């Protein structure tokens, strides 16, 4: 499973 | 009322009540005033948590629907998956409405305009995950454009190590691979972004280095997965 | 349709949409028909998850409220109280929905001892959650209603359930938690927890693989609390 | 922290 930008 | 909505939103985060947080933030945005770095982050955390739980739910109900179509839970799964999809569509429409009518317009700093344009592309990408025909292609164009307008501003007024720039490039390359059907544009974008930031790591303070290398690790992880 | 509500409730559990699950189960209960072991468990899981998240939320907001009062945060402040009270009202409403479903459809229409104990353990539980957030007049009246249901359930489970039964064990655990935490009786809690642990221990030699694993799980929670309370 | 009956 791929990753997208995390929470700021 | 505005300070009171921001306060109850910080409290809702602590209690892990993200739909409450979301409602308090939408109300804070609706006041018409600009968001500080803090408020901007509360708005991101609220909705990314709300929509993340709706996406994971949709993924499970589609997985079950695929299996039941392999033959008889079929009618109940479709009704319920469509119900969870409508709730998702509505949350994305609330965010995109806040961005287009209040946030993007009333944005000063290039940094906050890129932040909001990354949000716009993201929520259109989540919309495109669940979309089907006529609407799907129109959403994918809206996602591409918003991600492009943000890429242009971040290339012109942000360092390559900037975490918003890195996070934008990561999400756009995820858009290319998963949504737009272009793995080569995704690999090209992810490699380029990783390399540009790598070149300028020697100029960052302890905190900034940690924030940038976190997203850079996600860029290279996806690169490992896609190649 | 009833089967369609039970199906969407199993689907809502898989997607971890417990408030949706709760709504599908309440609607299944409202049909007037009796629940099977499965349906009862879906009803339990739905609401225990809904109310568990409201309890954990209330615990955080009270913790913050205590600190903001301790510091005299004049402005940080009315907002914790307004919001903690908002989360408390949502909790009270969920418990009132469960207790309503119990008193008006479930306890009455209970086919056997096993379900009647299950439903009376729920009534005692939801009154205990109510008592965790209650203050004065109401608090004492709610503490009496938890003890009533827990006692009526203890009697039925002692008379028509084996001491190894997981509902009996779970009931005794919750009642001893009520004694220690709510009723202010640690001795009645220790007495109840020790007795329950010992009676089930005596009859473990007569359980199959599935039976043994379900009973020793709750027995471990009984003895854990005993370790904490002694 | 104490434990109460788990989920069925």
């Amino acid at each position: 499973r791929r990753a997208s930008a995390p929470l700021p | 009322e505005r300070a009171s909505l921001i306060q109850k939103a910080k409290l809702a985060e602590q209690a892990e009540r993200y739909e409450d947080m979301a409602a308090f933030m939408k109300g804070a945005v609706e006041k018409g005033e600009e968001l500080s770095c803090e408020e901007r982050n509360l708005l991101s955390v609220a909705y990314k948590n709300v929509v993340g739980g709706q996406r994971a739910a949709w993924r499970v109900l589609s997985s079950i629907e695929q299996k039941s179509n392999e033959e008889e839970k079929g009618p109940e799964v479709r009704e319920y998956r469509e119900k969870v999809e409508t709730e998702l569509q509505g949350v994305c429409d609330t965010v995109l409405g806040l961005l287009d009518s209040h946030l993007i317009k009333e944005a000063g700093d290039a940094e906050s305009r890129v932040f909001y344009l990354k949000m716009k592309g993201d929520y259109y990408r989540y919309l495109a995950e669940v979309a089907t025909g006529d609407d799907k292609k129109r959403i994918i164009d809206s996602a591409r454009s918003a991600y492009q307008e943000a890429m242009d501003i971040s290339k012109k007024e942000m360092p390559p190590t900037n975490p918003i720039r890195l996070g934008l490039a990561l999400n756009f390359s995820v858009f290319h691979y998963e949504i737009a059907n272009s793995p080569e544009e995704a690999i090209s974008l992810a490699k380029t972004t990783f390399d540009e930031a790598m070149a300028d790591l020697h100029t960052l303070s302890e905190d900034s280095y940690k924030d940038s290398t976190l997203i850079m690790q996600l860029l290279r992880d996806n690169l490992t997965l896609w190649t």
